């Protein structure tokens, strides 16, 4: 199982 | 040896026009480096139509010039929302980069431009939609598909590194198909000038090189672990390292574990070993060899890298458009009012913009 939709991505951490 | 006299000679002259190529392609990006623009259009010249996208910090617009009646995608940033030191020095890296890059399968930036509350950066309008929707849509691309995608993704990187850019958001969110079936890049919001290494712990948690994970000073080839992950995901329909939370997907990572589905072909399998390589010293990209040992695998065996860059290659597939202007081929989002404050917010942080 995991992600299927549109992932934003992450500017720290 | 593997290649015979006139192969090795056709390769290895191939290979110094690439380099007379780049060194050309740095005197130019140069140029505009040390000279941007800024300034070059204003918000009541447009007319807006639709939400293409949605980001933390804001959306991208289909919009309308008034005077010449060209389509744009604009991208709007709300500027108190770029609340985070490397949220702002990431904003402009990319409006830098973008307006001094020049390669077939980069976005062109037109017009940038901002005001009390937002930053504005207009761009072509690529109406073929994301490679992301396409591949949800059918599952997974064949090997021959993902392989002209992904020779793109090889001859552009290699241009951004020559150029000691790093460009770190590679997925295939941020890949839009054009008229022909051919790929641009677009969001350059984590791009960046790196000379040697860089430390901002930053990007897509499916697509994050181990060393970024371990807070490790990194270098150019998260660019290639990212490619790995790119082709696995295009091949299968799913990344390689999958799981329901960010925590989860970092551990898969950083074990040096990858599966692949049984479909797979060994000379993919093969090559993904090698991109999605824990050990710097072996990841392909990072070696001696450099972008060579890529682009002469076995697996790109088929792949005419000119042809590629002259997008004279047949597309594995040509979208639908019903003309300019027309967004059937993305998702709808939520439509937002853009506001524009009495007050100009964060003056001095947004000054080179
Ligand atoms: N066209 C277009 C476009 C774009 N998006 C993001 C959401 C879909 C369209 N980002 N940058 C562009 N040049």
């Amino acid at each position: 199982a995991g992600r299927t939709g549109r992932r934003q991505a992450i500017h720290d951490i | 040896g593997h290649m015979g006299n006139a192969a090795a000679a056709k390769k290895g002259s191939e290979q110094e026009s690439v380099k007379e190529f780049l060194a050309k392609a740095k005197e130019e990006f140069l140029k505009k480096w040390e000279s941007p623009s800024q300034n070059t259009a204003q918000l009541d010249h447009f007319d807006r139509i639709k939400t293409l996208g949605t980001g933390s910090f804001g959306r991208v617009m289909l919009v309308k010039h008034k005077e010449t009646g060209n389509h744009y995608a604009m991208k709007i940033l709300d500027k108190q929302k770029v609340v985070k030191l490397k949220q702002i020095e990431h904003t402009l890296n990319e409006k830098r980069i973008l307006q001094a890059v020049n390669f077939p399968f980069l976005v062109k930036l037109e017009f940038s431009f901002k005001d009390n509350s937002n930053l504005y950066m207009v761009m072509e309008y690529v109406p073929g939609g994301e490679m992301f929707s396409h591949l949800r849509r059918i599952g997974r691309f064949s090997e021959p598909h993902a392989r002209f995608y992904a020779a793109q993704i090889v001859l552009t990187f290699e241009y951004l590194h020559s150029l000691d850019l790093i460009y770190r958001d590679l997925k295939p969110e941020n890949l839009l198909i054009d008229q022909q079936g051919y790929i641009q890049v677009t969001d350059f919001g984590f791009a960046k000038r790196v000379k040697g290494r860089t430390w901002t712990l930053c990007g897509t948690p499916e697509y994050l090189a181990p060393e970024i994970i371990l807070s490790k000073g990194y270098n150019k080839a998260v660019d290639w672990w990212a490619l790995g992950v790119l082709i696995y995901e295009m091949a299968a329909g799913y990344p390689p390292f999958f799981a329901d939370q960010p925590i989860q997907i970092y551990e898969k990572i950083v074990s040096g574990k990858v599966r692949f589905p049984s479909h797979f072909s060994s000379d993919l399998k093969d090559l993904l070993r090698n991109l999605l390589q824990v050990d710097l010293t072996k990841r392909f990209g990072n070696l001696k060899n450099g972008v060579n040992d890529i682009k002469n695998h076995k697996w790109f065996a088929t792949t005419d890298w000119i042809a590629i860059y002259q997008r004279k290659v047949e597309a594995p597939f040509i979208p639908k458009f019903k003309g300019p202007g027309d967004t059937s081929n993305f998702d709808d989002y939520e439509e937002e009012e853009i506001r524009v404050s009495i007050n100009e917010k964060c003056g001095k942080e947004f000054t080179e913009f």
